[PDB]
Protein backbone atom coordinates (compact mmCIF):
# COMPACT_ATOMS: atom_id res chain seq x y z
CA UNK A 1 0.00 0.00 0.00
CA UNK A 2 2.51 2.48 0.51
CA UNK A 3 4.62 2.14 -2.59
CA UNK A 4 1.16 2.05 -4.65
CA UNK A 5 -0.09 5.48 -2.51
CA UNK A 6 3.51 6.65 -3.17
CA UNK A 7 3.39 6.59 -6.67
CA UNK A 8 -0.37 7.24 -7.49
CA UNK A 9 -0.89 10.14 -4.87
CA UNK A 10 2.53 11.39 -6.34
CA UNK A 11 2.90 15.70 -5.60
CA UNK A 12 3.99 15.92 -8.91
CA UNK A 13 1.00 14.51 -10.21
CA UNK A 14 -1.29 16.29 -12.32
CA UNK A 15 -4.64 16.87 -10.38
CA UNK A 16 -6.93 13.88 -10.56
CA UNK A 17 -9.90 13.47 -8.95
CA UNK A 18 -10.00 9.79 -8.38
CA UNK A 19 -10.22 8.53 -4.37
CA UNK A 20 -8.85 4.88 -3.62
CA UNK A 21 -10.85 3.13 -1.62
CA UNK A 22 -9.58 -0.79 0.12
CA UNK A 23 -11.20 -3.59 0.16
CA UNK A 24 -9.93 -5.95 2.85
CA UNK A 25 -11.33 -8.59 5.48
CA UNK A 26 -8.24 -8.16 7.44
CA UNK A 27 -8.35 -5.17 10.04
CA UNK A 28 -5.36 -2.73 9.44
CA UNK A 29 -2.94 -2.37 12.29
CA UNK A 30 -1.04 0.85 13.92
CA UNK A 31 1.53 1.88 10.94
CA UNK A 32 -1.23 1.16 8.38
CA UNK A 33 -4.01 3.22 10.49
CA UNK A 34 -1.48 6.25 10.72
CA UNK A 35 -0.91 5.52 6.33
CA UNK A 36 -4.74 6.16 5.79
CA UNK A 37 -4.76 8.77 8.32
CA UNK A 38 -1.95 10.42 6.26
CA UNK A 39 -4.03 10.54 3.05
CA UNK A 40 -7.42 10.75 4.60
CA UNK A 41 -8.72 13.08 2.20
CA UNK A 42 -8.41 10.64 -0.47
CA UNK A 43 -8.18 7.47 1.00
CA UNK A 44 -11.22 4.90 2.59
CA UNK A 45 -10.55 1.36 4.29
CA UNK A 46 -13.76 -1.05 4.67
CA UNK A 47 -13.70 -4.49 5.79
CA UNK A 48 -15.30 -7.13 3.83
CA UNK A 49 -14.38 -9.79 1.46
CA UNK A 50 -14.11 -9.19 -2.53
CA UNK A 51 -15.84 -13.10 -2.42
CA UNK A 52 -19.00 -11.63 -1.06
CA UNK A 53 -21.13 -9.58 -3.60
CA UNK A 54 -22.42 -7.48 -0.55
CA UNK A 55 -19.20 -5.92 0.12
CA UNK A 56 -18.91 -5.33 -3.52
CA UNK A 57 -22.32 -3.65 -3.07
CA UNK A 58 -20.72 -1.81 -0.35
CA UNK A 59 -17.67 -0.54 -2.20
CA UNK A 60 -19.55 0.44 -5.08
CA UNK A 61 -17.57 -1.62 -7.54
CA UNK A 62 -20.84 -1.36 -10.52
CA UNK A 63 -19.79 2.15 -10.91
CA UNK A 64 -15.91 1.93 -10.05
CA UNK A 65 -13.34 3.04 -12.91
CA UNK A 66 -10.79 -0.07 -12.25
CA UNK A 67 -10.01 -2.74 -9.77
CA UNK A 68 -6.68 -3.55 -8.45
CA UNK A 69 -5.84 -6.72 -7.32
CA UNK A 70 -2.42 -6.82 -5.26
CA UNK A 71 -0.38 -10.08 -4.79
CA UNK A 72 1.49 -11.68 -1.85
CA UNK A 73 4.81 -12.11 -3.58
CA UNK A 74 6.14 -13.93 -0.11
CA UNK A 75 3.94 -16.87 0.13
CA UNK A 76 4.79 -20.47 0.69
CA UNK A 77 2.87 -21.28 -2.67
CA UNK A 78 2.70 -19.18 -5.11
CA UNK A 79 0.11 -20.92 -7.32
CA UNK A 80 -2.17 -21.50 -4.43
CA UNK A 81 -1.79 -17.43 -4.24
CA UNK A 82 -1.89 -17.04 -8.08
CA UNK A 83 -5.39 -19.17 -8.04
CA UNK A 84 -6.96 -16.79 -5.63
CA UNK A 85 -6.32 -13.69 -7.28
CA UNK A 86 -7.84 -15.30 -10.33
CA UNK A 87 -10.83 -16.62 -7.94
CA UNK A 88 -11.28 -12.88 -7.02
CA UNK A 89 -11.26 -11.67 -11.18
CA UNK A 90 -14.27 -14.17 -11.57
CA UNK A 91 -16.19 -12.72 -8.47
CA UNK A 92 -15.80 -9.03 -9.83
CA UNK A 93 -16.46 -10.05 -13.22
CA UNK A 94 -19.29 -12.12 -12.14
CA UNK A 95 -21.06 -9.35 -10.32
CA UNK A 96 -19.96 -6.55 -12.93
CA UNK A 97 -18.40 -7.65 -16.64
CA UNK A 98 -17.39 -4.90 -17.52
CA UNK A 99 -15.39 -3.31 -14.88
CA UNK A 100 -11.54 -2.69 -16.00
CA UNK A 101 -9.37 -4.82 -13.92
CA UNK A 102 -5.22 -4.53 -13.62
CA UNK A 103 -4.26 -7.72 -10.99
CA UNK A 104 -0.88 -9.12 -10.14
CA UNK A 105 0.42 -12.29 -11.00
CA UNK A 106 2.92 -14.52 -9.49
CA UNK A 107 3.90 -17.02 -11.74
CA UNK A 108 4.10 -16.61 -15.49
CA UNK A 109 1.70 -19.88 -16.41
CA UNK A 110 -0.94 -18.96 -14.03
CA UNK A 111 -2.13 -15.85 -16.35
CA UNK A 112 -3.60 -18.36 -18.74
CA UNK A 113 -6.14 -18.80 -16.67
CA UNK A 114 -7.31 -15.39 -17.21
CA UNK A 115 -8.45 -16.12 -20.95
CA UNK A 116 -10.90 -19.13 -19.61
CA UNK A 117 -12.50 -16.11 -18.12
CA UNK A 118 -15.57 -15.18 -21.07
CA UNK A 119 -15.96 -11.72 -19.49
CA UNK B 1 -47.67 -52.58 2.65
CA UNK B 2 -45.81 -49.32 3.30
CA UNK B 3 -45.70 -47.08 -0.43
CA UNK B 4 -43.59 -43.98 -0.82
CA UNK B 5 -44.86 -41.16 -3.04
CA UNK B 6 -43.99 -38.10 -4.64
CA UNK B 7 -46.76 -35.48 -3.99
CA UNK B 8 -47.15 -31.71 -3.60
CA UNK B 9 -48.75 -31.77 -0.08
CA UNK B 10 -49.39 -34.67 2.41
CA UNK B 11 -53.24 -34.07 2.36
CA UNK B 12 -53.11 -35.64 -1.29
CA UNK B 13 -51.59 -38.51 0.08
CA UNK B 14 -53.91 -40.22 2.15
CA UNK B 15 -55.82 -40.90 -0.32
CA UNK B 16 -53.95 -43.72 -1.05
CA UNK B 17 -55.38 -45.30 2.63
CA UNK B 18 -58.66 -44.38 2.12
CA UNK B 19 -59.67 -45.48 -1.47
CA UNK B 20 -61.96 -48.12 -2.07
CA UNK B 21 -63.24 -49.58 -5.42
CA UNK B 22 -67.26 -49.80 -4.54
CA UNK B 23 -67.70 -45.68 -4.11
CA UNK B 24 -64.52 -43.55 -6.11
CA UNK B 25 -64.56 -45.44 -9.15
CA UNK B 26 -67.05 -43.48 -10.44
CA UNK B 27 -65.16 -40.67 -9.23
CA UNK B 28 -63.33 -38.09 -11.79
CA UNK B 29 -62.32 -35.36 -9.42
CA UNK B 30 -58.93 -36.86 -7.33
CA UNK B 31 -60.67 -33.80 -4.34
CA UNK B 32 -64.02 -35.55 -4.22
CA UNK B 33 -62.25 -38.65 -2.58
CA UNK B 34 -63.07 -39.36 0.96
CA UNK B 35 -63.05 -41.84 3.62
CA UNK B 36 -66.60 -43.42 2.84
CA UNK B 37 -66.50 -47.07 4.29
CA UNK B 38 -68.33 -48.87 1.07
CA UNK B 39 -16.51 -71.70 -13.56
CA UNK B 40 -15.27 -68.25 -13.20
CA UNK B 41 -16.24 -65.59 -11.18
CA UNK B 42 -17.93 -62.42 -12.50
CA UNK B 43 -20.10 -61.54 -9.91
CA UNK B 44 -19.54 -60.59 -6.00
CA UNK B 45 -20.17 -63.25 -3.26
CA UNK B 46 -23.97 -61.55 -2.82
CA UNK B 47 -24.12 -61.39 -6.72
CA UNK B 48 -25.39 -57.36 -6.99
CA UNK B 49 -21.99 -56.25 -8.08
CA UNK B 50 -19.61 -57.09 -11.31
CA UNK B 51 -16.22 -58.79 -9.80
CA UNK B 52 -13.12 -59.09 -11.16
CA UNK B 53 -9.51 -60.90 -10.22
CA UNK B 54 -7.50 -58.25 -8.42
CA UNK B 55 -5.48 -56.63 -10.35
CA UNK B 56 -1.73 -55.00 -9.47
CA UNK B 57 -1.95 -50.74 -9.89
CA UNK B 58 0.48 -51.62 -12.60
CA UNK B 59 -1.78 -52.66 -15.05
CA UNK B 60 -4.09 -50.01 -15.02
CA UNK B 61 -1.48 -47.06 -14.96
CA UNK B 62 -1.69 -45.55 -18.83
CA UNK B 63 1.02 -43.00 -20.19
CA UNK B 64 -0.41 -40.09 -21.74
CA UNK B 65 0.59 -41.51 -25.33
CA UNK B 66 -0.65 -44.82 -24.28
CA UNK B 67 -4.14 -43.22 -23.25
CA UNK B 68 -3.99 -41.58 -26.42
CA UNK B 69 -3.21 -45.14 -28.82
CA UNK B 70 -6.46 -46.56 -26.77
CA UNK B 71 -9.90 -44.77 -27.87
CA UNK B 72 -12.32 -43.84 -25.09
CA UNK B 73 -15.66 -43.05 -25.69
CA UNK B 74 -19.04 -42.41 -23.84
CA UNK B 75 -16.58 -43.32 -20.65
CA UNK B 76 -16.58 -41.01 -17.36
CA UNK B 77 -13.36 -39.23 -16.42
CA UNK B 78 -12.91 -38.40 -12.71
CA UNK B 79 -10.64 -35.42 -12.21
CA UNK B 80 -9.23 -35.74 -8.73
CA UNK B 81 -6.94 -32.70 -6.66
CA UNK B 82 -5.65 -34.90 -4.51
CA UNK B 83 -2.37 -35.52 -2.40
CA UNK B 84 0.25 -37.73 -0.94
CA UNK B 85 -1.01 -36.77 2.71
CA UNK B 86 -4.54 -35.73 2.15
CA UNK B 87 -7.81 -37.27 3.35
CA UNK B 88 -8.92 -40.16 1.55
CA UNK B 89 -12.59 -39.40 -0.24
CA UNK B 90 -13.88 -43.53 -0.72
CA UNK B 91 -13.73 -43.62 -4.12
CA UNK B 92 -15.79 -46.68 -4.35
CA UNK B 93 -18.61 -45.04 -3.02
CA UNK B 94 -18.24 -43.28 -6.67
CA UNK B 95 -17.68 -46.52 -8.59
CA UNK B 96 -20.11 -49.69 -6.74
CA UNK B 97 -22.89 -47.88 -8.04
CA UNK B 98 -21.52 -47.73 -11.48
CA UNK B 99 -20.70 -51.51 -11.31
CA UNK B 100 -24.33 -52.82 -10.01
CA UNK B 101 -24.91 -55.55 -12.20
CA UNK B 102 -27.97 -53.84 -13.44
CA UNK B 103 -25.72 -53.06 -16.37
CA UNK B 104 -24.42 -55.88 -18.87
CA UNK B 105 -20.57 -55.81 -19.46
CA UNK B 106 -21.07 -53.60 -22.68
CA UNK B 107 -22.76 -51.43 -20.99
CA UNK B 108 -20.35 -50.74 -18.06
CA UNK B 109 -18.93 -47.24 -18.58
CA UNK B 110 -14.92 -46.95 -18.51
CA UNK B 111 -13.72 -44.93 -15.43
CA UNK B 112 -10.81 -42.93 -15.98
CA UNK B 113 -9.01 -41.37 -12.99
CA UNK B 114 -6.95 -38.35 -13.55
CA UNK B 115 -4.42 -37.68 -10.54
CA UNK B 116 -1.51 -37.47 -8.61
CA UNK B 117 -0.70 -41.42 -8.21
CA UNK B 118 0.69 -41.03 -5.05
CA UNK B 119 -3.20 -40.11 -3.86
CA UNK B 120 -4.67 -43.08 -6.24
CA UNK B 121 -2.11 -45.45 -4.70
CA UNK B 122 -4.17 -45.12 -1.49
CA UNK B 123 -7.30 -45.92 -2.65
CA UNK B 124 -6.12 -48.55 -4.86
CA UNK B 125 -6.46 -51.49 -2.32
CA UNK B 126 -10.77 -50.54 -2.51
CA UNK B 127 -11.04 -50.41 -5.97
CA UNK B 128 -8.76 -53.12 -7.88
CA UNK B 129 -11.79 -55.64 -7.69
CA UNK B 130 -14.16 -53.94 -10.56
CA UNK B 131 -13.21 -54.80 -14.41
CA UNK B 132 -12.90 -51.28 -16.30
CA UNK B 133 -10.74 -48.67 -14.26
CA UNK B 134 -7.57 -47.04 -15.52
CA UNK B 135 -5.33 -44.34 -13.91
CA UNK B 136 -3.39 -41.46 -15.38
CA UNK B 137 -1.09 -39.70 -13.28
CA UNK B 138 -0.94 -36.63 -14.27
CA UNK B 139 -3.12 -33.16 -13.29
CA UNK B 140 -6.83 -32.15 -13.76
CA UNK B 141 -5.48 -28.53 -14.91
CA UNK B 142 -3.40 -30.07 -18.10
CA UNK B 143 -4.54 -29.76 -21.37
CA UNK B 144 -2.78 -32.69 -22.46
CA UNK B 145 -3.77 -34.92 -20.34
CA UNK B 146 -7.23 -34.01 -20.46
CA UNK B 147 -6.61 -34.33 -24.74
CA UNK B 148 -5.22 -37.72 -23.80
CA UNK B 149 -8.67 -38.99 -22.30
CA UNK B 150 -10.25 -37.83 -24.78
CA UNK B 151 -12.45 -35.72 -22.84
CA UNK B 152 -14.99 -34.66 -25.50
CA UNK B 153 -15.86 -37.90 -26.14
CA UNK B 154 -16.75 -38.92 -22.49
CA UNK B 155 -20.47 -39.40 -21.11
CA UNK B 156 -19.56 -37.29 -17.47
CA UNK B 157 -16.54 -35.14 -16.05
CA UNK B 158 -16.52 -35.24 -12.40
CA UNK B 159 -14.53 -32.84 -10.67
CA UNK B 160 -13.53 -33.60 -6.75
CA UNK B 161 -11.27 -32.05 -4.95
CA UNK B 162 -9.21 -33.69 -1.40
CA UNK B 163 -7.34 -30.66 0.06
CA UNK B 164 -10.60 -29.33 2.10
CA UNK B 165 -9.25 -29.46 5.13
CA UNK B 166 -6.13 -27.28 4.39
CA UNK B 167 -7.50 -24.74 2.85
CA UNK B 168 -8.33 -21.90 6.40
CA UNK B 169 -10.87 -19.60 4.28
CA UNK B 170 -14.20 -21.42 3.48
CA UNK B 171 -14.91 -19.68 0.05
CA UNK B 172 -11.04 -19.78 -1.31
CA UNK B 173 -11.84 -23.91 -0.69
CA UNK B 174 -13.16 -24.34 -4.68
CA UNK B 175 -10.33 -22.39 -6.01
CA UNK B 176 -9.19 -25.42 -7.63
CA UNK B 177 -12.08 -27.23 -9.31
CA UNK B 178 -13.70 -24.09 -10.32
CA UNK B 179 -10.81 -23.46 -12.46
CA UNK B 180 -10.59 -26.82 -13.65
CA UNK B 181 -14.11 -26.35 -14.95
CA UNK B 182 -13.47 -23.42 -16.78
CA UNK B 183 -10.49 -24.65 -18.02
CA UNK B 184 -12.56 -27.81 -19.93
CA UNK B 185 -15.03 -25.40 -21.09
CA UNK B 186 -12.51 -22.96 -23.01
CA UNK C 1 -26.06 -58.91 4.78
CA UNK C 2 -23.50 -57.40 2.39
CA UNK C 3 -22.61 -54.53 4.84
CA UNK C 4 -21.83 -57.40 7.17
CA UNK C 5 -19.67 -59.40 4.89
CA UNK C 6 -17.72 -55.90 3.89
CA UNK C 7 -17.78 -55.12 7.30
CA UNK C 8 -16.11 -58.25 8.25
CA UNK C 9 -13.64 -58.42 5.59
CA UNK C 10 -12.85 -55.27 4.72
CA UNK C 11 -13.20 -56.07 1.16
CA UNK C 12 -15.13 -57.05 -1.82
CA UNK C 13 -15.26 -61.11 -2.46
CA UNK C 14 -16.30 -62.72 -5.35
CA UNK C 15 -18.24 -65.54 -6.02
CA UNK C 16 -19.63 -68.68 -8.37
CA UNK C 17 -23.14 -67.55 -10.30
CA UNK C 18 -25.76 -69.47 -8.59
CA UNK C 19 -29.55 -69.54 -9.73
CA UNK C 20 -30.23 -67.28 -6.15
CA UNK C 21 -27.46 -64.56 -7.05
CA UNK C 22 -28.71 -64.72 -11.07
CA UNK C 23 -32.41 -63.43 -9.62
CA UNK C 24 -31.27 -61.13 -7.46
CA UNK C 25 -29.17 -59.42 -10.41
CA UNK C 26 -33.05 -58.39 -11.64
CA UNK C 27 -33.57 -54.98 -10.35
CA UNK C 28 -34.81 -51.66 -11.66
CA UNK C 29 -32.07 -48.76 -12.80
CA UNK C 30 -32.04 -45.10 -13.22
CA UNK C 31 -31.96 -43.60 -17.68
CA UNK C 32 -32.77 -40.84 -19.46
CA UNK C 33 -34.83 -42.11 -22.59
CA UNK C 34 -34.88 -39.31 -26.10
CA UNK C 35 -38.01 -39.00 -28.17
CA UNK C 36 -36.44 -38.17 -31.14
CA UNK C 37 -36.69 -41.80 -32.40
CA UNK C 38 -37.96 -43.97 -29.81
CA UNK C 39 -41.19 -45.81 -29.54
CA UNK C 40 -42.58 -43.01 -28.14
CA UNK C 41 -41.27 -40.77 -30.85
CA UNK C 42 -44.93 -39.95 -32.06
CA UNK C 43 -45.96 -39.13 -28.49
CA UNK C 44 -43.10 -36.75 -27.95
CA UNK C 45 -44.41 -34.29 -30.82
CA UNK C 46 -46.97 -32.17 -28.67
CA UNK C 47 -48.42 -35.37 -26.80
CA UNK C 48 -49.35 -34.87 -23.03
CA UNK C 49 -46.73 -36.62 -20.14
CA UNK C 50 -49.70 -38.51 -19.02
CA UNK C 51 -49.69 -40.65 -21.68
CA UNK C 52 -46.58 -41.28 -22.09
CA UNK C 53 -46.26 -42.38 -18.52
CA UNK C 54 -49.26 -45.06 -18.89
CA UNK C 55 -47.93 -46.13 -22.44
CA UNK C 56 -44.65 -46.71 -20.85
CA UNK C 57 -46.03 -48.16 -17.71
CA UNK C 58 -48.01 -50.36 -19.20
CA UNK C 59 -45.94 -51.54 -21.68
CA UNK C 60 -42.43 -51.99 -20.35
CA UNK C 61 -43.25 -51.52 -16.71
CA UNK C 62 -41.12 -48.32 -16.76
CA UNK C 63 -41.86 -45.31 -14.56
CA UNK C 64 -41.64 -42.13 -15.85
CA UNK C 65 -40.99 -39.63 -13.26
CA UNK C 66 -38.94 -36.14 -14.78
CA UNK C 67 -38.32 -34.20 -18.06
CA UNK C 68 -35.00 -33.04 -18.90
CA UNK C 69 -35.68 -30.33 -20.45
CA UNK C 70 -33.65 -28.36 -22.90
CA UNK C 71 -33.65 -24.45 -21.46
CA UNK C 72 -34.29 -22.64 -24.69
CA UNK C 73 -37.19 -24.81 -26.08
CA UNK C 74 -39.81 -22.13 -25.07
CA UNK C 75 -38.21 -19.26 -27.08
CA UNK C 76 -39.30 -18.61 -30.48
CA UNK C 77 -36.23 -17.67 -31.73
CA UNK C 78 -33.40 -20.34 -32.47
CA UNK C 79 -30.89 -21.18 -30.14
CA UNK C 80 -27.29 -23.18 -29.63
CA UNK C 81 -27.99 -23.69 -26.32
CA UNK C 82 -27.20 -27.44 -25.01
CA UNK C 83 -28.21 -26.71 -21.17
CA UNK C 84 -31.12 -28.76 -19.63
CA UNK C 85 -33.07 -28.19 -16.46
CA UNK C 86 -35.14 -30.49 -14.31
CA UNK C 87 -38.89 -30.75 -14.36
CA UNK C 88 -39.86 -33.38 -11.53
CA UNK C 89 -43.46 -35.41 -11.63
CA UNK C 90 -44.95 -33.11 -14.35
CA UNK C 91 -48.90 -33.10 -14.41
CA UNK C 92 -51.11 -35.45 -16.54
CA UNK C 93 -51.80 -32.19 -19.08
CA UNK C 94 -47.78 -31.19 -19.65
CA UNK C 95 -46.81 -30.76 -22.94
CA UNK C 96 -44.11 -32.28 -24.54
CA UNK C 97 -41.58 -31.62 -27.46
CA UNK C 98 -39.75 -33.50 -29.28
CA UNK C 99 -36.05 -32.07 -27.99
CA UNK C 100 -36.99 -33.72 -24.13
CA UNK C 101 -35.46 -36.23 -21.89
CA UNK C 102 -37.63 -38.40 -19.80
CA UNK C 103 -36.01 -39.60 -16.70
CA UNK C 104 -36.94 -43.36 -15.79
CA UNK C 105 -36.84 -46.38 -13.90
CA UNK C 106 -36.24 -49.77 -15.89
CA UNK C 107 -36.47 -53.03 -15.79
CA UNK C 108 -33.61 -55.46 -15.87
CA UNK C 109 -33.65 -57.64 -19.46
CA UNK C 110 -31.44 -61.00 -20.06
CA UNK D 1 -4.45 -69.23 10.80
CA UNK D 2 -2.56 -72.50 10.49
CA UNK D 3 -0.61 -73.00 13.81
CA UNK D 4 -2.88 -73.22 16.37
CA UNK D 5 -3.12 -70.86 19.39
CA UNK D 6 -5.24 -71.97 22.44
CA UNK D 7 -4.39 -70.79 25.78
CA UNK D 8 -2.67 -67.62 24.88
CA UNK D 9 -2.05 -64.03 24.97
CA UNK D 10 -3.46 -61.68 22.82
CA UNK D 11 -1.75 -58.16 23.47
CA UNK D 12 -3.63 -55.09 20.67
CA UNK D 13 -1.82 -52.60 20.55
CA UNK D 14 -2.22 -49.25 19.17
CA UNK D 15 0.95 -47.70 18.18
CA UNK D 16 2.78 -46.11 15.90
CA UNK D 17 6.02 -45.51 14.20
CA UNK D 18 6.31 -41.85 16.06
CA UNK D 19 5.01 -42.44 19.08
CA UNK D 20 5.85 -42.78 22.78
CA UNK D 21 7.05 -45.84 23.83
CA UNK D 22 5.45 -48.29 26.54
CA UNK D 23 7.69 -50.50 27.77
CA UNK D 24 6.60 -53.66 26.64
CA UNK D 25 9.09 -55.60 28.66
CA UNK D 26 7.31 -54.96 31.88
CA UNK D 27 5.03 -57.07 29.91
CA UNK D 28 6.40 -59.81 29.46
CA UNK D 29 9.55 -60.21 31.98
CA UNK D 30 6.16 -61.35 34.39
CA UNK D 31 4.72 -64.10 32.27
CA UNK D 32 8.88 -65.14 31.94
CA UNK D 33 9.34 -65.26 35.46
CA UNK D 34 10.75 -68.86 35.78
CA UNK D 35 8.25 -69.67 38.62
CA UNK D 36 6.26 -71.60 35.93
CA UNK D 37 7.87 -74.42 33.81
CA UNK D 38 8.44 -74.25 30.16
CA UNK D 39 5.37 -75.95 29.26
CA UNK D 40 3.23 -74.05 31.36
CA UNK D 41 4.16 -70.26 29.55
CA UNK D 42 1.46 -68.63 27.86
CA UNK D 43 2.12 -67.30 24.03
CA UNK D 44 2.01 -63.91 23.42
CA UNK D 45 1.07 -62.78 20.19
CA UNK D 46 1.54 -58.91 19.42
CA UNK D 47 -1.05 -57.60 17.15
CA UNK D 48 0.04 -53.94 16.08
CA UNK D 49 1.75 -52.15 13.60
CA UNK D 50 5.40 -53.30 12.54
CA UNK D 51 6.94 -50.11 12.54
CA UNK D 52 5.97 -49.86 16.26
CA UNK D 53 6.67 -53.51 17.26
CA UNK D 54 10.26 -52.96 15.54
CA UNK D 55 11.43 -50.38 18.08
CA UNK D 56 9.96 -52.44 20.97
CA UNK D 57 12.13 -55.15 20.12
CA UNK D 58 15.42 -54.91 20.94
CA UNK D 59 14.02 -55.27 24.63
CA UNK D 60 11.76 -58.37 23.76
CA UNK D 61 14.50 -60.49 21.77
CA UNK D 62 15.09 -62.95 24.33
CA UNK D 63 12.15 -64.36 25.07
CA UNK D 64 11.06 -67.69 24.45
CA UNK D 65 7.53 -67.67 22.99
CA UNK D 66 6.72 -64.58 21.38
CA UNK D 67 5.35 -63.75 17.99
CA UNK D 68 3.88 -60.59 15.69
CA UNK D 69 1.01 -59.77 13.37
CA UNK D 70 1.45 -56.87 11.70
CA UNK D 71 -2.05 -55.64 11.20
CA UNK D 72 -4.77 -53.49 13.38
CA UNK D 73 -6.41 -54.39 16.62
CA UNK D 74 -9.79 -52.75 14.89
CA UNK D 75 -9.77 -55.73 12.15
CA UNK D 76 -12.15 -58.54 12.49
CA UNK D 77 -10.13 -60.92 10.16
CA UNK D 78 -6.52 -60.25 12.59
CA UNK D 79 -8.62 -61.38 15.53
CA UNK D 80 -9.34 -64.54 14.02
CA UNK D 81 -6.62 -65.36 12.83
CA UNK D 82 -4.91 -64.95 16.22
CA UNK D 83 -8.07 -67.76 17.66
CA UNK D 84 -8.89 -64.84 19.79
CA UNK D 85 -12.22 -67.09 21.00
CA UNK D 86 -9.43 -69.31 22.58
CA UNK D 87 -7.21 -66.82 24.02
CA UNK D 88 -6.32 -66.97 28.19
CA UNK D 89 -6.55 -62.77 27.41
CA UNK D 90 -6.68 -59.95 25.48
CA UNK D 91 -5.14 -57.26 26.47
CA UNK D 92 -5.88 -53.90 24.77
CA UNK D 93 -3.38 -51.07 25.06
CA UNK D 94 -2.97 -47.58 23.29
CA UNK D 95 0.21 -45.83 22.91
CA UNK D 96 -1.24 -42.19 21.11
CA UNK D 97 -1.66 -40.81 24.63
CA UNK D 98 0.08 -37.19 23.84
CA UNK D 99 -1.35 -36.79 20.19
CA UNK D 100 -4.90 -36.24 21.75
CA UNK D 101 -5.86 -33.33 23.12
CA UNK D 102 -9.33 -33.50 24.63
CA UNK D 103 -8.89 -35.72 27.75
CA UNK D 104 -12.01 -37.90 27.41
CA UNK D 105 -11.30 -38.83 23.71
CA UNK D 106 -8.12 -40.34 24.48
CA UNK D 107 -9.68 -43.84 25.39
CA UNK D 108 -11.72 -44.08 21.81
CA UNK D 109 -9.77 -46.62 20.18
CA UNK D 110 -9.46 -48.95 23.32
CA UNK D 111 -13.18 -48.92 23.54
CA UNK D 112 -14.65 -49.24 20.73
CA UNK D 113 -12.00 -52.11 19.71
CA UNK D 114 -13.45 -53.42 23.03
CA UNK D 115 -17.19 -53.20 21.69
CA UNK D 116 -15.75 -55.23 18.24
CA UNK D 117 -14.45 -58.13 20.28
CA UNK D 118 -17.54 -58.42 22.37
CA UNK D 119 -19.89 -58.52 19.16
Amino acid sequence: VSNFLKDFLHKDRDDVNVEIVFLHNISPNLELEALFKRHFTQVEFYQGSVLNPHDLARVKIESADACLILANKYCADPDAEDASNIMRVISIKNYHPKIRIITQMLQYHNKAHLLNIPS
Amino acid sequence: TLGFFIASDAKEVKRAFFYCKACHDDITDPKRIKKCGCNVKKYDSTGMFHWCAPKEIEKVILTRSEAAMTVLSGHVVVCIFGDVSSALIGLRNLVMPLRASNFHYHELKHIVFVGSIEYLKREWETLHNFPKVSILPGTPLSRADLRAVNINLCDMCVILSANQNNIDDTSLQDKECILASLNIKS
Amino acid sequence: ELEALIAEENALRGGYSTPQTLANRDRCRVAQLALLDGPFADLGDGGCYGDLFCKALKTYNMLCFGIYRLRDAHLSTPSQCTKRYVITNPPYEFELVPTDLIFCLMQFDS
